[PDB]
């Protein structure tokens, strides 16, 4: 549970403490979902069931469609502006 | 290019009626005096006089009435009476 | 830095708190690290066909949780409609 | 009955808690700000917050435990005196006397209103309608709180109200009877 | 029959042109009306609070959920009856309030996402349905792409909703780690005694609650509500609130919760004192959303909150809906129009509205008195029935702070009237064109519910008694 | 079918008088005047021999939401009268055509709005006194406040914004605590009712802490000492009708509500706690009748006069004695006569003529208005509590009842006869005497309608002052219904 908690906490503080660009926010958000998976899949193994793996194979998909949606949101934000700012939106 | 429509023809508002002639000459000194007295609270501040009055009439005077009212509660029973009988209860 | 040095300590220790069921708040943390014990693996001969993991996911998504796959269709549908909802500028 | 409080122990615990609250609030103030700031201006442009979180936390619980010890009971009044001390700490930041007196009166009244209801932000599980005997009584039971009866006993109302005003241990007409 | 609509209309909207969008929305409106009329006999299924678990311990169908399930279609008819129908037939009113091509798709995808939470039993239906509706708010926000504020708002809402979605998934995973099951009834009142669950169940609550505007994190939602156009925001202020609040109220996972009681008090404080010095109307209106969504963590602390909740939700939804429709009417009479997406921005702008017409201010007066709990109105008994449950179950300081919050809030509700009944200097003498008939009949009906719902109060209590007990 | 047909005819008659005539001043007068013919015939069929409630009706029952109901299960809104409840209806209904008349030749701008609002906030305070639940008393205890807010805001004199906010805010702020104390005894007793609650006792620890929520709710409505912030500054910017109906009707409501709500189920929580009521009533009589002396405005003086008499009245109610109850009722019925007549004098007549209410302009009213200076003097000397006026019968019996309960507080409170003479006669001899003022052109004499109002409000004091027994036939049960001296 160490590797999942560490990816979650450190990815979270990498989300919170940026002021430099917009993409570090996206990729820290994506590694938080990885960090939740790393805890869930080991609880599937140690309890001997698939149902944590059921929630895993569902949240893979929701992380995917999340990225598709949110990067179309960014292209909306970029079309009207000229250049995505350093400080943020 | 965003203007409320050309189809309004909006006009002026009257209250309607009769211009009553002035039965009173207003005095500027009395007017500004009264405007100073009614809105007195917007400029009130705490001084030693203000604090003395607020200490007496809000704190000391209800406490004195409280002492008199809660101590002398069911003492007096002046309904009939006689001579030498108890006038109080306690 | 002085907020990170607080939040590291607090968020890690609290993220290691809820795996325990006591009510002491120091025996809760010390059950996260006090696990150096080797699980014993027995052989049971009850399984006959190689239903591995992916077979069981395909059995549970399709029978026991068919509705989650079928709402999932709507989510992937939305992931197709959304970028065309935004990034097209029709006419 | 009750148990007296360790004023020094509870005060030094609250002093440590107020220290930690001042540190985490100064860390919050650095990062939620603008302009040139570094590691050392944590306590330079701090706005004086660690004194707030320290002084309120000492004064409230010291005055609370002292008032609960010298009165030898626990009710909402101890929260009134402790909130008066907290208003004294929070009133001294603005160096003016009628401000200060107002902080001490009003914060003490607000903390006394908090203490009188139960000194809890949540509820008490027991001693409320869903988990307390309510409705009428069934027999000659001692009428507890939340309950209604039809006629109280007179020996109980004379103990509660008094023996004065109009209330008497015998009703007035059968007290004046022909034999 | 949502998906029977969605699958059909998505093929129908794929081929229709940009001019056809109004009449598409008109079709969907009438469809939802007849789904409410011809299919509302399913109340008979429950008669004694009978609950069905459907799709195999996955959805949960009871009568609380049937009422929310009916409420959402009704308010969607009122919302879709706005985009279908012209306000006036002018050049301005065509270039204002234009519905996009994919908007009517995203509404019904959001209603699918909102209904699959109130009906939800499993955690995986919870997670998939909060995701479906969170995407739909990401895209209902951003569909007016050629707006600077709307694009910035959608990008903010994205990352904040993303953090709270991972916090919910962490809580779900953690409850799975301490107990093998996902369903909430694996609790069944023997776990909670012998098991420290308080931290998990609050973090599951606080994950949804912070998505709605629980007040340490209230600053981002007010910014999104002020930045979207004035018709996206009536929908995206109503829907996620009522959907997850009826989730968290149906499944009472945080009783006696001290964190919930603190944040309830903090909500009632900062909402009622945040709306005080504010000059923008959607702001004022969104903090009125905040205090009223903070008479909600209160009932969430309770046990058996299904008269207070449901009555107050349909109160709040009618009142909410009506006052947004009032300022959508009020934009014709104002003198200054900025910002095509968001035409009235300031509450200074609707001055002298009584001299323009008096009956729109009569309507505005009954709704603003219904927000502040004035007793012959329907909004009064909502606060009355919250207080018959707060005091019933031991929350006494909560009751005093509830009262003080209502009094501080009324101070900025009444600012709308203080502005709207004043002298204007430029009165209207004759309007050439008149407002659309059905779209003002909807507001007249929503008024007469508010002003005459105490008539049927007693019938509702008897009906309620039968069908939830 | 018949009573529906009456309504379908009367709404049509209203519609056609709206169509042909422009104002509905005449039809509002006709309706509010027929209310007298109705309520007097209700007074004829009133059985005085029964403590009982005679005329009972439930509205908004389950089985019949739109109208009357006869079922064995009742969850509607009860309504009825006896005695007490009926004297104040008779106070009301003979006053509302006088406020409806009171602004006859005055309004000139949206008159149909104004008279609708005035008649409506009169009908709501009729049904205040008809009500019988705790909620049906309460749902009309603030149906007034919307229409009072808008009647002060529009049609208020100047700086009517602040007065309108005060009449919402203070009344609401004290009213929510009344709602708390109603909620508590509606979840304990499960009955909102004015009939059964003599039977229900409560624990003294429960009865103690729900009396607070009603007492600091009537502290706002009859404005006692940490309140009466708002009373003069809602008067001083009100219009004419909304000042008469405020000071004659809205104030006596909490005099009625301390009888109806508090005294018969809070019986044991009061005798511990009457000597806080004596503190608060005395230092409203001592304090608010002493701040009257230094007042530049002319309507504000009659406002604080209303405070001082309503502070005398609630130490007659809270006496737990038999003369004080009847004395406070005759105060409430006589102050509601003498006081709106004074508001016709201050902002009624004199503000219509000269439009400024500062005292300093106004002297020498006798030389050009003799038959107004008479109405200055006899109506002032009626307010002080000269006998034979009906104010003295009430002041006398209430000071006597408050002398029974605690004689030191009655002896101190007896000074109110002096303190009520001081400011009223100081005002009367500033207005009445002196050379006719410089600032003041000579305007009309007091006209036929502003005499027709006045002589009604003067005879109706003098009849009570010559015979206060003309309403003992109603009240002699309610003199007994509220005594707990075992
Ligand atoms: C009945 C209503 C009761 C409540 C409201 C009554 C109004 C009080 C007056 C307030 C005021 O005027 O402040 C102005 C003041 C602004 O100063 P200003 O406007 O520049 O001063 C000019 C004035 O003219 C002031 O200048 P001045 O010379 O005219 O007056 C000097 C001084 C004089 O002060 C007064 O005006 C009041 C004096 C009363 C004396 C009474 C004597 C008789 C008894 O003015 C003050 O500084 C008053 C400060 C009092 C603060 C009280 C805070 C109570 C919070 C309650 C929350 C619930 O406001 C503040 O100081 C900031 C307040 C911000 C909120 C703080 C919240 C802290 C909460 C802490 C916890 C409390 C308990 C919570 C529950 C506990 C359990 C968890
Ligand atoms: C306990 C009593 C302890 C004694 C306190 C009296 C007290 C509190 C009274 C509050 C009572 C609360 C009521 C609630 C009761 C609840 C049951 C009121 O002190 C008042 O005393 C009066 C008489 O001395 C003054 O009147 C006027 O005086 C002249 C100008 O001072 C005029 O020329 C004159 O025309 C007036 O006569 C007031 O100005 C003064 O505020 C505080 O006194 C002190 O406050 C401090 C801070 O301010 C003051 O500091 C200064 O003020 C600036 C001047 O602005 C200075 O520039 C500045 O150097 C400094 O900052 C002190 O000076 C002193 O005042
Ligand atoms: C309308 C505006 C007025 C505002 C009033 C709000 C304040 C009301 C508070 C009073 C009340 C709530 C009742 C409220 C009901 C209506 C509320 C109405 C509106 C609410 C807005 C809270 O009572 C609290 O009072 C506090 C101080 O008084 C105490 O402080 C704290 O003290 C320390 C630990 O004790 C702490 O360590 C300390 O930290 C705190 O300081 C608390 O202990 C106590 O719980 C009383 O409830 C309780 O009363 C007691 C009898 O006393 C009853 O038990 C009885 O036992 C026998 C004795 O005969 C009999 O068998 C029987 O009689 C009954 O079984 C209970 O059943 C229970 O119900
Ligand atoms: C997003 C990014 C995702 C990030 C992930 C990384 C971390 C995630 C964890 C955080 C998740 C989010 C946190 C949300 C807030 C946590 C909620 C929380 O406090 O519950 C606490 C648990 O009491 C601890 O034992 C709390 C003690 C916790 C241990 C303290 C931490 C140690 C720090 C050491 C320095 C209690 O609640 P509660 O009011 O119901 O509890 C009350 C109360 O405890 C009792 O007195 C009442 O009688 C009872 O009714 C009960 O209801
Ligand atoms: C949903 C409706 C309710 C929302 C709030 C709910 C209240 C609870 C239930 C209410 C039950 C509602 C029943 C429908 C009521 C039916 C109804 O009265 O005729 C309609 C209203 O028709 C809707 O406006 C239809 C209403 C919306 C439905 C849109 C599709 C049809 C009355 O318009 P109207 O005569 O003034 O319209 C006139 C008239 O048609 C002609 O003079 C002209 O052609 C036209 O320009 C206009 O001046
Ligand atoms: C001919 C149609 C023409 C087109 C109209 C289109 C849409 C009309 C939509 C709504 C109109 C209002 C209907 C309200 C139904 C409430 C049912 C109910 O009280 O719910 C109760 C429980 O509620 C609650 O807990 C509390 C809800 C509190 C409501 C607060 C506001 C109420 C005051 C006004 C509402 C009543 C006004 C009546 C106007 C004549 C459950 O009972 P139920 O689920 O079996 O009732 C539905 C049966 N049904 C489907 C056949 C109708
Ligand atoms: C052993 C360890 C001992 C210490 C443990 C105690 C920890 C307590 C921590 C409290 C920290 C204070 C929170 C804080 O940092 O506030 C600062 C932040 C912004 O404040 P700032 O920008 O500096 O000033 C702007 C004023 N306009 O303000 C914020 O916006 C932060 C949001 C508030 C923090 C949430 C707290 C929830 C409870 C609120 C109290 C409500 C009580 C209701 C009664
Ligand atoms: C304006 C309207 C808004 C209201 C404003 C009120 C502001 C708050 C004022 C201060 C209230 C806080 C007072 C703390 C009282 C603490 C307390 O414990 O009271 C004890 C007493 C009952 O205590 P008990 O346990 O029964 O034992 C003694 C019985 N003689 O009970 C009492 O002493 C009575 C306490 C209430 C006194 C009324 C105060 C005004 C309300
Ligand atoms: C400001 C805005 C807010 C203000 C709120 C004010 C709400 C007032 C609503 C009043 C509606 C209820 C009126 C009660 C009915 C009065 C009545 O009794 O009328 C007669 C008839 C009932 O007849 P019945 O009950 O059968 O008994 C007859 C035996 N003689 O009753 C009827 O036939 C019905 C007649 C009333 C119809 C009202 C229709 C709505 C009006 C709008
Ligand atoms: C019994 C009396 C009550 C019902 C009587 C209604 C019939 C008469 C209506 C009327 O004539 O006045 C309505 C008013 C005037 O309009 P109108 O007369 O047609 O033209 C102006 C001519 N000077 O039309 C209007 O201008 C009304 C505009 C209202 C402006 C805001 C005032 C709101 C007052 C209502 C309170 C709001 C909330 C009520 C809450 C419940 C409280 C009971």
């Amino acid at each position: 549970m160490f590797i999942g908690t560490i990816i979650l906490v450190l990815s979270f503080l990498g989300f919170v403490f940026n002021r430099r660009n917009i993409i570090l926010a996206f990729i820290c958000l994506e590694t938080m979902l990885l960090g939740i998976n790393l805890i869930l899949l080991r609880n599937s193994v140690l309890f001997d069931d698939i149902s944590g793996s059921l929630f895993a194979i569902v949240i893979i998909i929701l992380a995917g469609v999340e990225s598709a949606i949110g990067l179309s949101l960014l292209v909306s934000y970029y079309r009207l502006r000229g250049v995505i700012n350093s400080y943020g939106i | 290019e965003l203007k409320p429509s050309s189809a309004i023809q909006r006009g002026p508002l009257n209250k309607g009626g009769w211009d009553a002639p002035h039965a009173l000459h207003n005095d500027g000194a009395i007017d500004r005096y009264a405007h100073w007295r009614t809105f007195y609270q917007e400029r009130f501040k705490y001084t030693r006089a203000t604090g003395k009055s607020t200490l007496i009439f809000l704190v000391a005077f209800p406490a004195l009435i409280g002492y008199v009212a809660y101590q002398s509660e069911g003492l007096f029973e002046f309904a009939g009476k006689r001579r030498g009988e108890s006038v109080t209860t306690r | 830095l002085p907020l990170v040095l607080i939040s590291l300590i607090v968020l890690t220790i609290s993220g290691l708190m809820i795996y325990s069921n006591d009510s002491i708040l120091i025996n809760k943390l010390l059950e996260a690290f006090g696990n150096d014990y080797n699980t014993i693996i027995t052989q049971d001969w009850f399984n006959i066909e190689n239903t591995t993991l992916l077979t069981t996911i395909g059995n549970v998504l399709l029978t026991n949780n068919a509705f989650i796959l079928l709402v999932l269709a709507i989510v992937l549908l939305l992931g197709i409609i959304g970028p065309i909802s935004i990034t097209m500028k029709h006419k | 009955h009750f148990h007296p409080y360790n004023t020094l122990g509870l005060a030094t615990q609250s002093a440590m808690v107020g220290l930690g609250a001042g540190v985490v609030a100064a860390a919050a103030r650095n990062s939620l700000a603008t302009g040139p700031r570094n590691i050392l201006t944590t306590f330079s442009k701090s706005g004086g917050v660690v004194t707030i979180f320290t002084g309120a936390s000492i004064a409230y619980v010291f005055t609370y435990c002292s008032a609960a010890n010298l009165r030898e009971r626990k009710d909402g009044w101890n929260h009134m005196w402790a909130g008066a001390a907290t208003g004294a700490v929070l009133g001294a930041r603005t160096k003016l006397v009628p401000a200060f007196i107002g902080w001490t009166v009003l914060c003490g009244a607000a903390c006394g209103l908090f203490g009188w209801t139960g000194a809890r932000f949540n509820a008490d599980r027991k001693a409320s309608l869903e988990q307390s005997p309510k409705g009428f009584v069934q027999e000659d039971a001692h009428q507890t709180f939340w309950e209604v009866v039809h006629r109280r006993p007179l020996s109980l109302t004379v103990e509660q109200l008094g023996e004065g005003r109009g209330i008497n241990a015998v009703p007035i007409a059968t007290a004046t009877e022909a034999p | 029959m949502l998906i029977l609509a969605i699958i059909s209309l998505i093929t129908f909207v794929s081929m229709s042109k940009l001019s056809d969008n109004r009449a598409i929305i008109r079709l969907i409106n009438i469809y939802l009306i007849l789904v409410l009329v011809l299919d509302s006999f399913l109340y008979l299924l429950f008669l004694n609070n009978q609950t069905y678990t459907v799709m195999g311990e996955l959805l949960i169908f009871n009568s609380f959920t049937f009422y929310i399930d009916m409420l959402i279609y009704f308010i969607m008819i009122v919302i879709s009856s706005l985009y279908g129908y012209n306000l006036y037939n002018n050049n301005l009113y065509k270039t204002l309030f234009e519905p996009k091509k994919e908007l009517i798709i995203l509404f019904l995808i959001n209603i699918l996402g909102a209904l699959l939470i109130v009906h939800s039993n499993d955690f995986i239906t919870l997670f998939v349905a909060i995701e479906l509706q969170s995407y739909s708010i990401y895209l209902i926000t951003a569909i007016y792409n050629s707006s600077y504020k709307a694009s910035k708002a959608s990008m903010l809402y994205f990352f904040m909703g993303g953090i709270l979605s991972i916090l919910i998934a962490y809580s779900i995973n953690t409850y799975y780690s301490v107990l093998n099951s996902y369903t909430l009834h694996s609790l069944d009142s023997l776990i909670i005694n012998t098991l420290d669950l308080n931290l998990i169940l609050i973090a599951l609550s606080l994950g949804l609650l912070f998505k709605i505007g629980i007040a340490p994190l209230h600053k981002w939602l007010i910014s999104i509500y002020e930045n979207t156009p004035i018709l996206i925001t009536i929908y995206i202020s109503l829907i996620p609130k009522i959907s997850i609040l009826s989730y968290l109220v149906l499944s009472n996972i945080s009783i006696n919760s001290l964190v919930i009681s603190i944040l309830a008090i903090l909500t009632l404080l900062v909402g009622s004192v945040g709306g005080l010095l504010q000059i923008k109307i959607k702001r004022l209106l969104a903090f009125s959303g905040l205090t009223n969504a903070g008479y909600m963590m209160l009932l969430l602390l309770l046990n058996n909150n299904e008269f207070s909740y449901l009555y107050y939700i349909t109160q709040y939804s009618i009142s909410h809906l009506a006052i947004f429709m009032i300022i959508i009417f009020s934009i014709y009479y104002i003198n200054y129009i900025n910002n095509q997406y968001n035409p009235i921005i300031y509450v200074n702008q609707l001055k002298g509205l009584i001299h323009d017409n008096a009956y729109l201010v009569l309507s505005m007066a009954i709704v603003v008195f219904s927000f502040i709990g004035i007793p012959p109105l329907l909004g009064f008994f909502g606060k009355l029935n919250i207080l018959m449950s707060i005091l019933n179950n031991g929350y006494y300081f909560i009751s005093i702070v509830l009262i003080v919050a209502s009094l501080i809030s009324a101070l900025y509700y009444l600012y709308l009237l203080n502005v709207s009944i004043q002298d204007k200097n430029n009165i209207l003498i004759n309007s050439n064109e008149t407002v659309s008939s059905v779209l003002s009949y909807i507001l007249s009906s929503l008024i007469i519910l508010i002003t005459f719902g105490f008539i049927y109060n007693s019938l509702i209590i008897d009906i309620f008694n039968v069908y939830f007990n | 079918m018949f009573l529906t047909s009456i309504l379908l005819s009367s709404l049509y008659l209203f519609n056609r008088i709206l169509a042909w005539q422009g104002n509905v001043k005449h039809f509002y007068l006709f309706a509010s005047n027929l209310l007298l013919l109705f309520i007097v015939v209700l007074y004829i069929n009133f059985n005085t021999f029964s403590n009982s409630f005679q005329f009972n009706f439930e509205l908004f029952n389950s089985l019949n939401p739109f109208g009357l109901s006869n079922s064995d299960i009742s969850n509607g809104l009860l309504f009825g009268i006896d005695g007490l409840s009926l004297t104040f209806i008779l106070l009301t209904v003979l006053l509302i055509p006088l406020t409806l008349l009171g602004n006859w030749y005055n309004i000139n701008f949206n008159s149909n709005l104004y008279y609708t609002l005035v008649l409506a906030i009169g009908l709501v305070i009729l049904l205040n006194f008809w009500a019988l639940d705790y909620i049906s008393f309460y749902i009309l205890f603030e149906a007034t406040l919307p229409l009072l807010f808008i009647l002060i805001h529009i049609y208020g004199s100047s700086d009517s914004e602040r007065a309108s906010f005060y009449v919402l805010m203070f009344t609401l702020s004290g009213s929510l605590f009344m709602l708390l104390s109603i909620v508590v005894i509606s979840i304990v007793l499960n009955t909102t009712n004015f009939i059964n609650h003599n039977l229900f006792v409560l624990s003294l620890d429960l009865q103690t802490i729900i009396w607070l929520g009603l007492f600091i709710a009537i502290m706002v409505k009859t404005p006692l000492f940490p309140i009466h912030v708002w009373l003069p500054v809602v008067h001083s910017e009100s219009p004419l009708a909304g000042s008469m109906i405020l000071a004659g009707l809205i104030l006596k409501l909490a005099l009625y509500a301390i009888l109806r709500l508090l005294l018969p189920l809070l019986c044991e929580a009061q005798i511990l706690y009457t000597p806080m009521i004596y503190i608060i009533s005395l230092l409203t009589i001592i304090l608010t009748s002493l701040a009257t002396l230094r007042q530049i405005d002319l309507k504000v003086i009659i406002a604080y006069s209303s405070i001082s008499h309503m502070g005398i009245a609630i130490l007659g109610v809270c006496s737990n004695t038999s003369l004080g109850i009847y004395g406070s009722i005759v105060l409430g019925v006589a102050h509601g006569f003498v006081s709106p007549a004074l508001f016709l004098i201050v902002g009624g007549i004199l503000y219509d003529r000269y439009h400024i209410r500062i005292v300093n302009y106004y002297k020498g009213l006798t030389t050009y208005m003799p038959q107004l200076a008479t109405y200055i003097i006899i109506l002032s000397f009626a307010n002080i509590g000269t006998p034979l006026t009906g104010n003295f019968t009430g002041e006398f019996l209430s000071l006597q009842g408050g002398f029974i309960r605690n004689p030191i507080i009655g002896g101190i409170s007896c000074i109110s006869v002096l303190l009520a003479a001081i400011y009223q006669l100081k005002l009367t001899n500033k207005l009445t005497g002196g050379i006719s003022s410089i600032y003041m052109h000579r305007t009309n004499d007091v006209t036929i309608r502003e005499k027709f109002i006045m002589n009604i409000l003067i005879i109706s004091t003098l009849i009570i002052g010559i015979c206060p027994q003309i309403m003992y036939n109603l009240l002699y049960w309610t003199v007994n219904n509220y005594i707990y001296i075992i």
